């Protein structure tokens, strides 16, 4: 669909992922091709198939914020399926298949949300006439000088100006209708009134399979953990059967879903490993083969965690001060007081589990759990985190490690 | 009862008396048979039931509504109906209708006619004016209005059931 060349889709996916250059180079490969394939003839557009990256990384480094992105850049609708979610099956449990209905239900959830905004201007322009025309009941056979219904436009225009929130009076109007109300009401009971009409059926869930079969990236997490692992057996054919399950898939098949027929051989898959037990080569042959994307995320540095305080648009600090705003309070972050932040977020990962970037959010939000609660009677207020407050609110805790277990 | 119709000089008008009869004896003097319509371009007259009218004339309207102002189109729409929607087809009566373009009649059976020369004449009265008009409008430079009105003096003067109240509607364009 995007028209977007590689490296401004690297661009584009900067604005909220920091580092990890070359992921967002698979990434942003892999959607340029689906370009370049419709580019081509009959024959070489069967054969072209996705290029399936398979991202090597520790965790919280950026791999599905890249995929989420990525995915969200190019409108295409997205999955996230955990890989053990199948692990069980073999005793009971939720059939491969369900990822590509559930790329469907929100490749439709998707579809129906997105003609709310196509349909949202059509009930309050070619459908607020409802109440105008029993505002000034129109005349006997209108006659005909296309400005003679456009006349009014003086009672006319009068009504549809004094109609900018001037209602609660109520009338009636047109299964049409008939019905008398209000206008708080016959006013948006016309809304949904008037929007069901020009959406129509076949078409609006025949796109959703168009979607899913042509931009659906499919990303499976923890692909590492269905690998065979040298301390048992039985549990390997477990894991080894949700790859083969997990085969068509990948290889190109036809799966049933209560919306229609949906061909996965374009569907983009972006599977994610941590590879510190496996590695890639343990995948099953016909899985390596149809992942022929390998690229490696780097664990993230203090500097990186500075960066992705306040860099990313709509950061978590850049949000937080937004929030506060809505308290009428002026939230300031100053360098040093990110620094700190950043440097506690990597301490509490270091002395105790790393859990990469997450980190940040707790650390951040137990920061400001107290202006976040007085928030309301300080407004109008220019309250400064710096590195003096910062220190003074998660010093102790950061300090402390089996409380760090606990609050952090 | 006569109405009378005239066309010159980038003026035409429709006039008639207002003498309603029943049997030998007057009902009433001053019936008005000469309207106005399509937001008072057309101007029409007519000889029958104060509700006919009031039911063709209205409808007319409308076939003007359906066809921008176009005379003859909504006529020929009207006499369509007025003779075949069964209810409409017990109304009965004598429209003459006229604006810039051109002036008519219609009658029950569906038909639109022309006259000559815009002259209209319909109603027991009807040929003793169109004589006196048409006497007037070849000897005389006299006026659209001015002939209707003699022509209908002279009508109601001959005509037994025709009076002197007059109803007169004009129209200038050039
Ligand atoms: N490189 C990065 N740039 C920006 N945000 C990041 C980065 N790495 C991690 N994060 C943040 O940490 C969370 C971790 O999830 P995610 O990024 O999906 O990685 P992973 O899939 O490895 O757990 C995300 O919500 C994201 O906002």
């Amino acid at each position: 669909h995007s028209e977007m060349t590689p490296r401004e889709i690297v661009s584009e996916l900067d604005k909220h992922i920091i580092g990890q250059d070359n992921a967002k180079r698979s990434v942003a490969i892999a959607l340029r091709n689906r370009w370049r394939r419709m580019q081509l003839n009959e024959e070489l557009r069967h054969e072209v198939t996705p290029k399936n990256i398979l991202m090597i990384g520790p965790t919280g480094v950026g791999k599905t914020e890249i995929a989420r992105r990525l995915a969200k850049l190019a409108n295409a609708p997205f999955i996230k399926v955990e890989a053990t979610k199948f692990t069980e099956v073999g005793y009971v449990g939720k059939e491969v298949d369900s990822i590509i209905r559930d790329l469907t239900d929100a490749a439709v959830k998707m579809v129906r949300v997105q003609a709310i905004e196509k349909n949202r201007y059509r009930a309050e322009e070619l459908a607020e006439e409802r109440i105008l025309d029993v505002l000034i009941p129109p005349a006997k056979n209108n006659w005909g000088q296309t400005e003679q219904q456009q006349e009014p436009s003086a009672a006319r225009q009068a009504f549809r100006k004094k109609l900018r929130e001037g209602q609660l009076d109520d009338k009636e109007i047109e299964k049409q209708k008939a019905r008398k109300l209000k206008i708080k009401d016959a006013m948006k009971l016309l809304i949904e009134e008037e929007a069901a009409k020009l959406v129509n059926p076949e078409e609006l869930k025949q796109d959703a399979i168009d979607a899913v079969e042509q931009h659906g990236i499919v990303f499976i997490d923890e692909i590492d953990k269905i690998c065979k692992r040298g301390e048992s057996s039985g549990p390997d054919v477990s894991r080894e059967g949700v790859q083969r399950d997990l085969l068509p898939l990948v290889e190109g098949c036809t799966v049933s879903t209560k919306h229609g027929m949906v061909k996965t051989d374009h569907i983009l898959f972006i599977a994610s490993g941590a590879f510190q037990i496996a590695k890639p080569s343990d995948l099953i042959p016909e899985l390596q083969g149809r992942l022929p994307i390998r690229v490696e995320l780097q664990a993230l540095t203090t500097s990186d965690f500075e960066r992705i305080l306040t860099e990313p648009n709509a950061s978590i600090t850049v949000q937080y001060k937004a929030l506060m705003a809505t308290e009428g309070v002026n939230i300031e972050f100053t360098d040093s007081g990110i620094k700190r932040i950043a440097e506690a977020a990597w301490q509490v990962n270091e002395s105790t589990e790393n859990i990469g970037a997450r980190r940040l959010h707790t650390v951040l939000e137990r920061l400001m759990e107290e202006i976040s609660y007085d928030a309301s009677d300080l407004s109008g207020q220019n309250i400064t985190i710096d590195a003096d407050y910062v220190s003074k609110h998660l010093d102790a805790l950061v300090a402390d490690e089996d409380l760090s277990r606990f609050i952090l | 009862t006569t109405i009378v119709s005239v066309r010159r000089n980038g003026h035409v008008v429709i006039a008639g008396d207002g003498q309603a009869t029943l049997g030998n004896t007057v009902m009433k003097g001053n019936v008005k048979k000469v309207r106005r319509l399509y937001n008072d371009k057309v101007i029409a007259g007519f000889a029958g039931g104060t509700a006919d009218a009031f039911t063709l004339f209205e409808l007319f309207e409308r076939k003007l509504e359906m066809h921008q102002g176009h005379l003859v189109k909504a006529a020929v729409e009207l006499a369509k109906d007025w003779r075949t929607d069964r209810m409409l087809r017990k109304l009965e009566a004598l429209l003459a209708v006229a604006d810039e373009t051109a002036s008519l009649i219609i009658t029950g059976n569906g038909d639109v006619v022309q006259p000559e020369n815009d002259l209209i004449a319909i109603g027991s009265g009807g040929p003793y004016a169109q004589a006196a008009a048409r006497a007037l409008l070849e000897n005389t430079e006299l006026s659209a209005r001015e002939i209707a009105e003699k022509a209908l003096d002279i009508a109601g003067d001959i005509c037994i059931y025709t009076n002197h109240f007059h109803t007169i509607e004009e129209l200038s364009y050039k």
